[PDB]
């Protein structure tokens, strides 16, 4: 009957979107309560399992920028655990997602500001090296090691082109696939994409991500400008 | 049975219309009118097969017919059997799953060499039979038997791997169960054993050994691994 | 004002009647029956691509080729197949090219680079390609997408509300979806690959610094057919850049 | 009083992400319309439907 | 067990004091001090 007893289901559910949508940066949501996040902790605190990413989590709460020291073995039940909590099919989840998540919240915390932020603090300070440094270095320094690599396949490479042609086979299909508002949908994709330019590196990663990335789509502009010369 | 998509065309129902047709020819195609009471389906076929098992050879059936009802009219056979195995005779009779089966062995046959498409499914059956006691252990394929009937295996139908089978052969001290050698009459694995204690299958030590085994393989997924397990014996 | 109005009289002027109306709704019809085929038109070509790609022996599903690092072949065969489909739709013409190319998968971070998952080295001698298997199996971790969503609209009654007033492999669509990731990468990809194999490298160090004015060198290099930029207003939050 | 205050807190949105607004019209009038001339360019299609 | 009863009861009665008698939003206070309050209940 305890105030704990409530609703595992709806902590446990919720707690698993939170955390889905900060690690797998999954779907759009107007994802936030502060009181689903309490009740992520207290869901915590209420397994011993778990109690060790509680402890992790609770090392943030002095804001300070240290990545803690790993232990090993207790590391590796850490990622184990994380991902029988996420329930995810066995899809490789990682230290650096896992460090991260835990750097998420003492970027939360940070804030005492209660109305709303829509700042999006995409770059993290914690990682793990003593300044960043420009790209173009890095371009450098991998192309470098890149042209060593040797080929790895051949391809035959002559005239090959291929088709197929039953019609009415096609147009099967395109029924099967007539009912989806791909319209709609394919804007998951695309944000796909873009949350991969930022999951490329944790490594000095490019500060500047923005005007550039914007031109992509002033390309339209410039294809409409094109048509119409 | 067979079936090959020369022929007897015999009349569905009437008995003595093809009367010592059924004594001169092996090769029986058969049919059924749309308006047929199941009943009178089942009666005639039950008449035809008694009247087959009194024949002296293994005649073939062959049937006109989309069959799904007739799987199912198969199962009240079954049931039927069961009814005069309350008060019946014993008999070896002969019967077969009709479809899953089916497919299945056919699927066997084309995998291994087809010497015969037409090969009788007893005649696997007893060659794996020449070999199963000096290996002492249970074919794959009678276990699939047993596995993928609806009902008179694993059973789709409720999901019941529980009809594990207990393999016994004359003068054993000892059976084989579905999982290993047992014990004779008794409930097929001890609550307590040698227990497979976790400092045996820690965790721990199978990751790192997949970590190892991964890494020497070069392979990045599709790998899962799982300690054996022990019954009664090791 | 558009009010169009109307006249119609008789000879020897024994009447003459007028009437009006308006070219509005006209348009909203012209722009459904415009958005809609289309849509058609783009579908159609998605389609197209995926029953290519069907004939090439498909005992698995791609998820599984990307997941699995042993095998390069196929890999390889699916990129350079992408790449002919997107030159032909450029050039409605059957193309080969220099009989010789290849490719090497990026096995590694410390071979990794940021952005550009694709990096085609010109001519090495002759011309190869690289591949983040790793990266791309990350954005094939998908799960990002579930159709169930809201969309923008504003002021329906004028510019919505008519729209309210109109309508084995046996495989579901999300994995479809899925596809549209690649084919937008090798597209941006061939956009660095055609202009270099036109033009110079130097270029490269603005584009690959930043792609950016690269348009203006493709002013007048368009083949006056657009590609895959149909929903134009792509763009986020900018203001709060806070630099 | 300090229940209600914790009412009024506890409603404070937080770390949102990236988001894209890419619905509105593309093209209207202010664009390339299309001719009579070539839609004949099109239909003589109908020349080789006949039958 | 990790719970420094200390720290968590000193911020905790200091924020509610504060915070019950002035009625009103305050950018002093690290919403973490909120969670610690909630956790210092539920423990005792």
């Amino acid at each position: 009957p305890s105030e704990e007893l409530i609703n595992m289901r709806r902590y446990r559910n919720a707690a698993r979107k939170l955390i889905h949508h900060y690690s797998l940066n999954s779907t759009s949501s107007t994802e936030y309560k502060i009181s689903d996040v309490v009740m992520t902790m207290i869901f915590l605190l209420r397994s011993e399992k778990y109690h060790s990413l509680f402890k992790l989590l609770e090392t943030t709460f002095d804001d300070y920028t240290c990545r803690p020291q790993m232990t090993q073995v207790q590391t590796d039940t850490l990622l184990d655990a994380v991902r029988s909590l996420l329930e995810m099919p066995s899809t490789t989840i990682d230290l650096t997602t896992v460090d991260i998540m835990r750097s998420s919240f003492a970027r939360c915390f940070n804030s005492p500001i209660m109305r709303y932020a829509k700042i999006v603090l995409l770059q993290n300070v914690a990682l793990q090296r003593d300044k960043r440094t420009t790209l173009e270095e890095l371009l450098i320094e991998r192309g470098e090691k890149i042209q060593m690599l040797q080929p790895q396949q051949y391809i035959n490479s002559g005239t090959e082109i291929p088709f197929c042609d039953d019609a009415e086979f096609l147009n099967r299909l395109l029924k099967h696939i007539d009912p989806y508002p791909l319209s709609r949908m394919y804007y998951n994709a695309a944000n796909t994409m873009f949350y991969t330019t930022m999951e490329n590196y944790a490594v000095s990663n490019c500060k500047f991500n923005i005007e550039d990335y914007n031109n992509i789509f002033k390309v339209m502009e410039n294809i409409r400008k094109h048509s119409n010369k | 049975e067979f079936t090959y998509p020369n022929l007897r065309p015999i009349a569905c129902e009437i008995p003595l219309s093809h009367f010592k047709e059924l004594v001169e020819s092996n090769d029986f195609l058969l049919c059924f009118n749309l308006e047929t009471s199941t009943m009178v389906k089942i009666l005639s076929l039950k008449r035809i097969f008694c009247i087959f098992q009194y024949r002296k050879q293994p005649a073939r059936y062959v049937i006109n017919l989309p069959h799904e009802e007739i799987d199912n009219l198969y199962n009240k056979l079954n049931w039927e059997r069961t009814r005069r195995l309350m008060k019946g005779d014993v008999p070896s009779n002969c019967a077969t799953v009709n479809r899953s089966s089916l497919k299945y062995i056919k699927q066997a046959q084309s995998l291994l060499g087809i010497p015969d498409y037409s090969q009788t499914v007893v005649d696997f059956v007893k060659m794996f039979q020449k070999i199963i006691f000096p290996y002492q252990l249970v074919p794959n394929v009678i276990i699939k038997l047993n596995n993928f009937d609806q009902m008179v295996s694993s059973a789709p139908n409720k999901a019941e791997p529980y009809k594990k089978i207990r393999l016994f052969c004359k003068n054993d001290s000892i059976a084989i169960s579905s999982s290993g050698i047992v014990p004779i009459n008794m409930p097929d694995f001890s609550p307590p054993n040698t227990f497979d204690y976790s400092d045996y299958a820690n965790r721990t030590n199978i990751n790192f050994v997949t970590q190892r085994v991964l890494t020497d393989g070069g392979f990045s997924s599709g790998i899962t691994v799982t300690p054996v397990k022990y019954n009664y014996y090791l | 004002c558009n009010k169009v109005r109307t006249v119609t009289e008789i000879v020897n002027s024994d009447e003459k009647i007028q009437k009006t109306y308006e070219l509005a709704e006209f348009d909203l019809k012209n722009l459904s029956s415009l958005e809609s085929y289309e849509t058609l038109k783009i579908k159609l070509a998605l389609s197209k691509y995926m029953a290519m790609l069907s004939t090439l022996e498909m005992t698995q599903p791609l998820l599984e080729i990307f997941r699995n690092k042993a095998d390069t072949r196929q890999i390889a065969a699916v990129v350079f197949s992408t790449l002919a489909f997107i030159h032909n739709r450029f050039h409605p013409l059957v193309t080969n090219f220099t009989n010789k190319m290849e490719f090497v998968v990026t096995e590694t971070n410390d071979t990794s680079i940021p952005g550009e998952p694709i990096l085609f080295t010109e001519n090495e001698g002759v011309l190869l390609c690289s591949v983040d298997r790793p990266s791309i199996v990350k954005m094939l971790s998908r799960e990002f997408d579930t159709e169930a969503l809201v969309n923008f609209e504003n002021d329906n009654c004028n510019v919505r509300i008519a729209k309210t007033f109109g309508a084995d492999f046996s495989i579901t669509e999300v994995e479809a979806t899925q596809y549209l990731t690649l084919l937008l990468t090798v597209e941006h990809a061939y956009l660095h690959y055609y202009i270099f194999k036109n033009y110079g490298v130097f270029e490269y160090c603005k584009s690959l610094t930043d792609h950016s004015l690269f348009t203006n060198k493709l002013r007048s290099t368009m083949s006056t057919k657009t590609s895959n930029l149909l929903l134009s207003k792509f763009k986020f939050t900018i203001e709060d850049f806070d630099k």
